[PDB]
């Protein structure tokens, strides 16, 4: 028997042992989540740790098969996935250290307070404390406290930790044959054998780049716009030529600009999209909120929730005896064990939040007859990708209709749609340069073009160049500013947001184009449409099986991530801004700030 | 005495599965016909009676039971018990989660997934020896050697495919 | 004075005298194409005689200017295009009796009648009575009587005149030194002088030929699937392997295979195509037509019809007394009097034909800015092709959703696709070789390679051959079948027919890029689209002031006709032909007869 | 005395228009203002108002209309009614279908298409000598000698810009 012939023998032992020890750790993790005691936090370690242990014994193991021994994408593709060498090729201690800073800067990050200098008998966290703040006031002083509390305190302190890390976690990168921690982490993306389905890591930046390119022009009006509407709310604080107070942004960090929305709303005189009262009017019950998500997946050909979804979920918080933690996930436990643990509230929000979770389940289901190792989205982009799709349809004023939600007398006039769309952006649209920005940094942190001593030099240089937006405060390299969002401190790949933000709109585009619908892509409606359920399916079922490039020419039929849907999308949008801006200035001083000097 | 073969307070696990011959005896079957209580129930000989036989008990996973069918892929059908060809009669499953599953794990159902060539129909591996891909004397911790049979792994939480499954296999002759 | 300068004067002199002659002419033409009366038809014939005495008297005077003398090529084909020597360098008798055999067929041709063996009282005429037998009849007998009667009747009393005209026509194109009629015809097509942009007689016979070759395949399988089709309509009266029975194809002599479309539908469960019946349900009169169909040309940028046009055209039929020549005509009188002649009927052909005919109106609007003598389509195909650039857009499933002849909800896939390419492919791949093979005979005729004797022989020997059609019956040389079309016993050169429908797709492919069209070429309705309008117009406005090869190369980027377009346009429908025809022979065997029995 | 102009029957060619002087008068005007009956209605001078002229009336044909401007390009300004380049008043034309074209035609209305020079502003030349482009006197019907008054030709049917327009040229000094 050959090294292929061994290598199944071997994954095979594999999937049916991780089965065991994987269901055990989700079934103690789950139970945590849903039922906070002592004796459960116990449990969740005791399985988590077994299942981890495991892991690393059989990557060790796996290492003794090379994989270009092997021709056969689907097994290669599995001991290259059970190749997660991890620190482990680092010392015992570079690796005991490097899970310390990981630890730290984590702990750091959720247990950050700053306290209020008039008032200090008063000090608040992040959540609920300071976001609150930079969501609803109106108060420059009051959120420019806020904004560089955070940085000043948490920030400095996340500073050395954050140094070390990189250093550390670069070694590791460069020991798996990885330019560096950059590179190792667009490996996500990449492709080995398959011809023109191929795609190496660079190709990322590439087509990131390329693609970012193309979306300058609405970005650059949609700053505009939003310029010159905040110049009302803080008239003499912002100029129209400038960049973006830093603090001014929607939240603590301007990832998403939806909280803006209150002061540059286009046509504030126009009533809710919001059927959040029109639903409580009919005594709805979370029941029915899935019932109906139930209902929209099966609209389109996917099936029934599975009788245990029903039994074993969460769909309500018990409150107080008995607490939970409320954030709305999709749980994949394993042995056809799926469930939603979310504290539905009656809001639309909820609504429409019970089409993104279920969307996972649908996934997750789809995926389930592929070999243990290969169950998973296509690349990182993929599962919240197919999240937001399903969101998408139901929030449609058609949709509404449809289920007995919406008047049916409300027309879709052309300022109803702007407004909506423009809701839209602040959160779509916003968030792209600031998310390629982000990792823009942090890969060339990564690759040493950026040294230690020009940090945040570079970074607010980046922030001006690319985002549009500036530090109200000026900032030494005593500061750590990146790492003070929750990602970056918590070791997570950020590019995902990009890419999946592209994704869902090929999705959705490729899918209303299988679905005959008419209109503008932003009135789309898939609920009905089973050839798009089945256009969908054919890359719903595959898993990380197959390349993601197949995976999406599946759905889309292109074998790469195109930006024209996502413009198609905000297009009625863009030339409303282009004639909105007539005699507004278009684009950025990088050189003006607010502390100015 | 078919209620001493349904009923019996314990199963085989498949790779031991049991056979109990019954001669001399009168049937009518009516007791298995009417009843939602079988999920699986599906002869592959005729549907009527003659008062006159095999029975062969075990348990597999929802989604295992498929393979308790003439030709089908293999696994439970390749190496723990195989139907034959054309030859047959008929093949009862049922849902056993209460009885064989527990919301902490239950593992006292064995099957075997590793073995040198298919079993014949009817034949029976109930042999535990270390295993190695190319024959071979094997002694673990080593690498390439395992023991060739495997938990199942039953919890009350689980989805129907992965749910335990009482299974009789009753043959003509 | 020089020579440029004393021709320039004559013209402008020519040119406003020409006018007033020319638009009494046609008033004159006009009243009684629509008023028959007595009194009308000697007005026409008198204006008519005033006119072309008039370039008779003009056409001597031109040459007297030495043109290869003339630097100015504005005023070279002006002067060009006067002198001509017509049919008046006959003699005298050849020239009266020509006349009257002109004359005599066009009288045979529109008097013709037919009366039942059954009923001497019953006589039906070719238009309505005949018509509606050849466009509706299922029953074989019916068919195959009107078909021979007509050929019988007509067709018999013909062939004398028609062997006279043959004579008489080749001894003018002679005596205007060229080879024959045939030759004489095939001149409208000649440039001389351009370097790159010129074409010779004898390079359209070539061209047609060499294109032909390339539109057989699809012929062919049009034909197979028709030929299955035709034999669940005729049960036992065609052979699998035998041509087309010629009184079965739809019409009177299966120009146009449209009437075939209730039989040989793809997929008669789909919301039909054809929106005759919409039409009619909907309670659309001519009015709506045209009015509608003006909507269409403002929509691309092109002017309404005229006060004139309105006040002026005949749109239906006056009935009896007062009675009209029905042929769908688009008249441009003179003086910027525009009008169409048209008894229109409540059909989606006659829907097809308004757009077709306000083509014409359309493109002579746009030339009247020319010279006079400049005033006309780039050649003879030129304005047949505009007509049928606008019917291509109008019949779109796309467009009859727009005009809400189709359901707002009608949901385009593949079957309504393959339906629409049928019919289309019906009406337009179906006459090419018809028309191809009517002239072909015509040409070789005037050659004189085809003996008086020989000309049935030959006819149904082509008809069997390039189109795949037999006679049902045997006729021998009394038969003078041709001449039972119009525009054979009514002097009327065919190929323009041929030429029109590659040019047709030729200007759609390069109007569709202008209108940035996404799709397939069969989905592109140029509608709304003032680019498309644009380019068009700035070729329409040209008028017979450039050689048609210039012209053309100016819109498509061609110097020729290029089947390429065509074949591009039906291509979804070839595809499905060739798998449809999998269980049946594709082709035909030359010498099964329904009469061989 | 301005409805003796504009209202009057008859209206002379091009070529021979006439001219009424216009002197110790006052006229209100608003018998030209309040009206949509005028199809043209340019003033190169202003639009109020001192109650103080010479009118110039002709038949031309529509699309000749914009020939009665100061510039202007060919054969109605050039070879018989030219305004000057500075020097102006008010231009009123209307549409006279109903009055000047008759359904069978009507050739009442002669213009010069043939002159040895452009003419000056408000020149008149009246004469009909037989043409020839290089001096030459003339004598039909010989050839490149031409009758230099053609006529109009109006028809009822014919398009808006072949339609008959009676016109009336105000002057100022
Ligand atoms: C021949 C081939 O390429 N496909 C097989 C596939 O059928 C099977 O699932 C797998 C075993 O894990 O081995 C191979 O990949
Ligand atoms: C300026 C010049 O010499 N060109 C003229 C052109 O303008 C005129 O329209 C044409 C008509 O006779 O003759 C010449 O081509
Ligand atoms: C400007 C133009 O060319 N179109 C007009 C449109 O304005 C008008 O409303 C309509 C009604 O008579 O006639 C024409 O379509
Ligand atoms: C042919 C076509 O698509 N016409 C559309 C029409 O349906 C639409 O209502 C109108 C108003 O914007 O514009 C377009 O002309
Ligand atoms: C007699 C003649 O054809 N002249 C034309 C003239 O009408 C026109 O204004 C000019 C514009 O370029 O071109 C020619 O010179
Ligand atoms: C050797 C192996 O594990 N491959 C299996 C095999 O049982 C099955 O017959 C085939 C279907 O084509 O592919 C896989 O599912
Ligand atoms: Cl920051
Ligand atoms: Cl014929
Ligand atoms: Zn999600
Ligand atoms: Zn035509």
């Amino acid at each position: 028997s050959t090294t292929e012939e061994l290598a199944k023998t071997f994954l095979e032992t594999f999937n049916y042992e991780a089965q065991e020890l994987s269901y055990q750790s989700s079934v103690a993790s789950w139970n945590y989540n849903t039922n906070i005691t002592e004796e459960n936090v116990q449990n969740m370690n005791n399985a988590g740790d077994k299942w981890s242990a495991f892991l690393k014994e059989q990557s060790t193991l796996a290492q003794m098969y090379p994989l270009q021994e092997i021709q056969n994408l689907t097994v290669k593709l599995q001991l290259q996935a059970l190749q997660q060498n991890g620190s482990s090729v680092l010392s015992e201690d570079k690796s005991k250290r490097l899970n310390t800073i990981l630890n730290t800067m984590s702990t750091i990050y959720s247990t950050g307070k700053v306290c209020n200098p008039d008032n200090p008998q008063e000090c608040l966290l992040l959540e609920p404390g300071l976001n609150e703040i930079m969501a609803n006031s109106l108060d420059y002083n009051e959120r420019l406290w806020a904004w560089e509390s955070w940085r000043s305190e948490v920030g400095k302190q996340l500073r050395p930790l954050y140094e070390e890390y990189v250093v550390l976690k670069n070694e590791m990168a460069r020991a798996n044959h990885y330019e560096d921690y950059g590179d190792y982490w667009r490996g996500d993306y990449e492709v080995n054998g398959v011809d023109g389905y191929d795609y190496s890591r660079g190709q990322l930046i590439e087509d990131v780049e390329h693609t970012f390119e193309e979306i300058k022009p609405l970005y650059e009006h949609l700053h505009a716009y939003v310029r010159a509407k905040l110049m009302n709310a803080y008239p003499s604080y912002i100029s129209p030529i400038g960049c973006l107070p830093a603090h001014l942004l929607g939240d603590m960090w301007g990832r998403f600009w939806t909280n803006l929305y209150s002061l540059t709303v286009p046509f504030g005189q126009k009533p809710n999209i919001d059927v959040t009262d029109a639903m409580v009017d009919q005594a709805w019950d979370a029941q029915r909120i899935f019932k109906e998500a139930e209902k929209f997946f099966v609209s389109v050909g996917l099936p029934n929730m599975t009788q245990g979804f029903w039994e074993n979920s969460m769909l309500t918080d018990p409150g107080n005896v008995q607490k939970a933690v409320c954030h709305p996930t999709a749980w994949d436990l394993g042995k056809g064990d799926f469930r939603i643990l979310m504290c539905t509230k009656v809001t639309m929000d909820d609504f429409l939040t019970a089409h993104h979770e279920m969307g996972h389940i649908q996934y997750d289901m789809a995926y389930a007859a592929q070999p243990f190792l290969l169950r998973n989205g296509a690349n990182e982009g993929f599962h919240e990708a197919v999240g937001e799709i399903m969101s998408l349809s139901a929030a449609t004023p058609k949709h509404l209709k449809s289920i007995g939600l919406l008047s049916p007398d409300f027309q879709e006039d052309n300022e109803t749609e702007i407004n909506f769309l423009l809701k839209q952006a602040l959160t779509i649209v916003g968030t792209l340069p600031f998310t390629y920005m982000l990792e823009k940094w942090r890969w060339m942190v990564f690759k040493g073009e950026i040294p230690k001593d020009q940090w945040m030099k570079k970074w607010w240089e980046m922030k001006r160049e690319i985002v549009g937006v500036v530090e109200p405060v000026p900032h030494d390299e005593t500061y750590c500013d990146p790492a003070s969002l929750f990602h970056v401190s918590n070791d997570y790949s950020f590019i995902r947001y990009y890419t999946r933000t592209l994704y869902q709109f090929q999705f959705q585009e490729a899918l209303c184009q299988a679905a005959k619908h008419e209109g503008p892509l932003h009135k789309c409606d898939i609920s009905n449409s089973t050839e798009a359920g089945q256009k969908l399916f054919n890359m719903l079922r595959l898993g990380k099986s197959e390349p993601w490039t197949l995976a999406l020419e599946n759905v889309v039929g292109a074998k790469n991530m195109n930006v024209r849907p996502l413009l198609n999308y905000f297009e009625p949008l863009f030339t409303w801004l282009k004639d909105q801006n007539k005699n507004s200035f278009v684009g950025w001083s990088t050189d003006w700030s607010p502390y100015a000097d | 005495p078919f209620g001493e073969v349904f009923n019996a307070t314990k199963f085989p696990s498949v790779y031991a599965w049991e056979r109990k011959k019954i001669s001399n005896c009168v049937a009518d079957y009516s007791v298995l016909y009417n009843s939602t209580f079988f999920s699986t129930f599906k002869c592959y000989g005729v549907s009527a009676t003659k008062l006159n036989v095999y029975a062969d008990s075990f348990v597999v996973k929802g989604d295992d039971v498929r393979q308790i069918a003439p030709g089908q892929t293999g696994v439970i059908a390749d190496y723990n018990y195989k139907l034959p060809d054309d030859f047959m009669g008929c093949v009862l499953a049922w849902n056993t989660r209460n009885i064989d599953a527990t919301s902490t794990g239950n593992y006292n159902y064995k099957y075997r997934y590793l073995r040198h060539g298919k079993l014949r129909p009817f034949e029976r591996d109930i042999s535990n020896v270390p295993f190695s891909p190319d024959g071979k004397p094997c002694t673990p911790p080593a690498l390439n050697c395992y023991w060739p049979l495997n938990d199942y792994g039953f919890y009350t939480t689980t989805g129907i495919g992965y749910q335990p499954y009482r299974v009789v296999v009753l043959s003509f002759e």
